[PDB]
């Protein structure tokens, strides 16, 4: 007599890359390696208005606004001390590969959660500069 | 419950199982389930 | 984050009183009360159900 | 009460909410489970639908005349329209409504 | 069930669960993506928090 | 270990608040959570000490002790960087508190709800339409003096002298502090626990020492005695009739010394900071959380 | 997975769900009948009609 | 008969003495009504001591504890950081 | 404004006909819901949109 274990299963968490979704057609982007040392970014617009027979210039200032996002992955002290140590017996090797799988899962989870947070921040900043339909149906 | 928490070679399929998951488990659609948050999310020891 | 909750505001009067040339734009409604000397005391509102 | 998916499961698993039997002159109470094929939505939500009743035949043959502009409430008389999961056909002569 | 000499206007509000549609023109907003650095917050006694 | 908390502002910042806040660098600020990023709500004592007319100092002490502590060093537009304070770590704390309290050498600092007026330690952030107040930090003897002056005002509310109670005095300068009229049932609960302790003291107070102090005022005069104005109190007359016995005096002191530790620890409200090596030329000190 | 936010919510730290499912074991039984008066001749060989 | 209770809180010790006095407010006048304090040492209504700190988020997951016969309900403060203090009297 | 009515009678005629309903009767009145969300109203089998 036996108990049949009909296989174990899991979801391979796919990375949803920020340019792999079509939300990034709303936002062009530049990898800026040092956003920590940019306190402010402005853009000057010189717009020239022509005159019509029966001159004006709109110099408008626009400012950037930064966004911080942060989640918190977590790791036990067991799978760091068994990660630094070296195995010699294959039961310890099987423990070690499981611990490095857990830590790699947590790291890939961290960057994946950060990427999903980037899409969330993009959706929030687009909704913040979004007036409703019944005003811009007329004002346009 | 009857849940075994031993490590495994978890075969990875591409079906997104988790459509309305945490509301389902807090409602208890499953017979027996284990919510592991934080430190216990690792492979337990042999 | 798109499943947002617009809130609208509703109002209904309760217990008004039409001025004294009372009248009716209807045919198949008859009441066993004095037509000129009735006033509402209540309102009736529909529900979600 | 405890658990909502438990309610849908216990609806689907055995569905023994004290229901009646069938293929008999009068209804008994079913003891033998998984022999009759039955379903009880009235024990999932515990409400009841208003059947078509009236007071005299007068409001019945008014409601059979025009099903749109008829009276639900006469002077003292009244007639409650038929709303149901099965919206029944009602024949009265050739006048027949939906 | 007798009317007083003063009426009322019952105001109320209603919350409605809507599905909004977000539209935007192409290349509306340029942005800069930072470097996704990790950090070490707290050494609780059996578990660290990154 | 990395202890950096950045607080994101929900809108921009005008230049006057920038100039004001960059003066307020290095002060101790409280936080709502201990997570990575937070918004402007939940920072400061302004959520519990609102823009009102009746303060509540003991609930402010509760909000200070319950939440964590941080220090503000880098402030710019839309963003300002905070550094948390956790037990086990050492920090540098600068002395940017405008009631200029000269710090003793290697004493102990104490945080404090802003007693010197709401407008004194406050930045108005109308851009995010909220207010951040800055909790005062001042040394422990001045801390206990302010706290016992607060409670003595709360108990002498019902009697009447006002300027000799609601104004502190220091070697550097004497200051005035804002006084409410009622601190609510939490201040009354602090007075409740104080009177509980006090009435059980005067149940269990020893009687050898009164028999000492009667003959001691009638024999000697000191700064520790001239507050009696060379007059014996009446309970010294109606208490020292009894004989003097050693055993019940020891049994009284064996509970008196137990109770006074609790009575000190009840005045431990507000987080304390036992700092070390304060320098009068750098206006900072090596501190850590006790 | 979770989603990092700008505001400080109590962040969910890598939740891991393990559910299990048990087998609904159930069987089928049929009822054949056979009279034994013609079963002695299935093993043997025929020689008379 | 004296009792040993345990307490989880996210407050300061200044708060813990006041809220413990308010929590023990029935028991103090219970003891006052049943036993009059004839001597001077009965007035101590017990004391408290910080046993230490832990994580305020993942705290106090319930569990079960089996001996060979029975099972009492039991809490599990996980990843605890021990730090003993002295006794501060409740009164 | 929601479906206010100063009796039952104007309700029980309002679900009957719509285009020739009575807005102002003798002492009672009724008010059509001009709300952005236009709800169907199920009175038996007399709907109104």
């Amino acid at each position: 007599k036996f108990e049949v274990l009909l296989g174990v299963y899991t979801n391979a968490i796919q990375y949803v890359r920020f340019l792999e979704t079509a939300l990034a057609v709303s936002c062009v982007n530049t990898e800026f390696k040092d956003l920590s040392r940019m306190i402010d970014g402005k853009i000057q617009f010189r717009i020239s208005v022509p005159t019509i027979a029966h001159q004006r210039t709109f110099i408008v200032v626009k400012n950037c606004h930064k966004h911080h996002i942060s989640t918190e992955m977590e790791l036990s002290m067991l799978d760091l001390e068994i990660l630094h140590s070296i195995p010699e017996t294959p039961v310890e090797y099987a423990e070690y590969v499981g611990a490095v799988k857990t830590v790699a899962s947590a790291l890939q989870f961290g960057v994946d959660a950060l990427e999903r947070g980037l899409i969330n921040t993009v959706l929030s900043v687009k909704l913040r500069h979004a007036p409703p339909m019944f005003i811009l149906q007329t004002l346009a | 419950e009857g849940v075994e928490n031993r490590p495994f070679p978890y075969l990875t399929v591409d079906a997104d199982l988790l459509s309305n998951l945490r509301q389902s488990a807090a409602e208890g659609l499953f017979h027996s389930f284990d919510l592991l948050v934080g430190k216990d999310a690792r492979e337990a020891g042999i | 984050p798109l499943n947002r909750r617009m809130q609208y505001s509703y109002y209904f009067p309760v217990g008004l009183f039409m001025p004294n040339p009372k009248y009716t734009t209807s045919a198949a409604i008859k009441m066993l009360d004095n037509p000129t000397q009735q006033l509402p005391v209540e309102a009736w509102i529909v529900n979600k159900n | 009460n405890r658990g909502l998916y438990n309610m849908v499961n216990e609806y689907s698993q055995r569905l023994g909410g004290h229901p009646a039997t069938s293929n008999t002159e009068v209804q008994f109470v079913v003891i033998a489970g998984t022999d009759v094929f039955l379903e009880q939505p009235c024990s999932f939500l515990q409400e009841a639908f208003p059947a078509l009743s009236a007071s005299s035949r007068a409001l019945i043959d008014e409601f059979m005349s025009v099903k749109q502009t008829h009276a639900p409430i006469h002077y003292g008389h009244y007639i409650i329209e038929e709303v149901a999961p099965v919206r029944r056909i009602l024949k009265f002569g050739n006048k027949v409504v939906f | 069930k007798i009317h007083p000499g003063v009426a009322m206007t019952v105001v109320r509000t209603d919350e409605i669960l809507s599905e909004n549609i977000l539209f935007s023109s192409r290349a509306s907003t340029s942005m800069f993506i930072g470097t996704p650095n990790v950090s070490r917050r707290e050494a609780r006694v059996d578990a660290v928090t990154f | 270990m990395d202890l950096k908390v950045v607080v994101s502002l929900s809108s921009r910042l005008y230049t006057d608040e920038i100039a004001k806040m960059q003066q307020r660098i290095g002060c101790i600020l409280p936080l709502a959570s201990t997570h990575g990023t937070q918004n402007v709500q939940g920072l400061g004592l302004g959520q519990v000490y609102s823009l009102e007319t009746v303060p509540d100092y003991v609930s402010m002490y509760n909000y200070l002790s319950d939440c964590t502590l941080a220090v503000l060093d880098e402030v710019s537009v839309d963003s300002l960087i905070l550094t948390k304070i956790v037990p086990g770590q050492t920090y540098a704390i600068k002395n940017k508190y405008q009631p200029f309290f000269q710090w003793h050498g290697t004493g102990s600092l104490s945080v404090m709800p802003p007693v010197f007026g709401r407008e004194h330690a406050t930045v108005k952030l109308e851009s995010n339409d909220v207010d951040i107040v800055f909790p005062m930090v001042l040394p422990t003897p001045i801390a206990e003096e302010v706290l016992q002056k607060i409670l003595l005002f709360n108990v002498y509310s019902r009697v009447v002298v006002h300027m000799h109670l609601g104004s502190v005095s220091y070697l550097g300068h004497h200051y005035e502090l804002a006084l409410p009229e009622v601190p609510g049932p939490l201040g009354l609960a602090l007075l409740d626990n104080l009177s509980l302790y006090f009435c059980i003291m005067v149940t269990l107070l020893p009687r050898a020492s009164m028999r000492l102090v009667r003959g001691l005022i009638r024999h000697e005069h000191h700064d520790l005695l001239n507050l009696f104005q060379e007059m014996v109190p009446d309970e010294i007359a109606r208490i020292d009739l009894d004989d003097l016995s050693v055993a019940d005096d020891l049994s009284r002191m064996r509970v008196m010394m137990t109770y006074l530790q609790s009575l000190a620890s009840l005045f431990n409200l507000g987080p304390r900071l036992a700092t070390a090596a304060y320098s009068q030329e750098t206006l900072t000190a090596t501190c850590w959380l006790r | 997975p979770t989603i990092a936010h700008g505001d400080g919510r109590r962040p969910s730290k890598q939740r891991t769900f393990i559910v299990v499912k048990n087998c609904h074991k159930h069987h089928i039984s049929t009822e054949m009948e056979l009279s034994m008066l013609d079963l002695e001749i299935l093993h043997s060989i025929p020689e008379t009609p | 008969g004296p009792r040993f209770t345990f307490f989880q809180s996210s407050r300061g010790h200044c708060q813990i003495m006041n809220i413990l006095r308010i929590y023990y407010s029935p028991s103090i006048m219970h003891r006052y009504a049943v036993v009059q304090p004839l001597h001077i040492e009965e007035l101590t209504f017990g004391a408290v001591a910080c046993l230490g700190t832990f994580s305020a988020t993942d705290g106090w997951r319930r569990s079960a504890f089996n001996y060979r016969g029975s099972s009492l309900p039991v809490v599990e403060i996980d990843s605890f950081y021990s730090n003993v203090s002295d006794w501060e009297v409740i009164l």
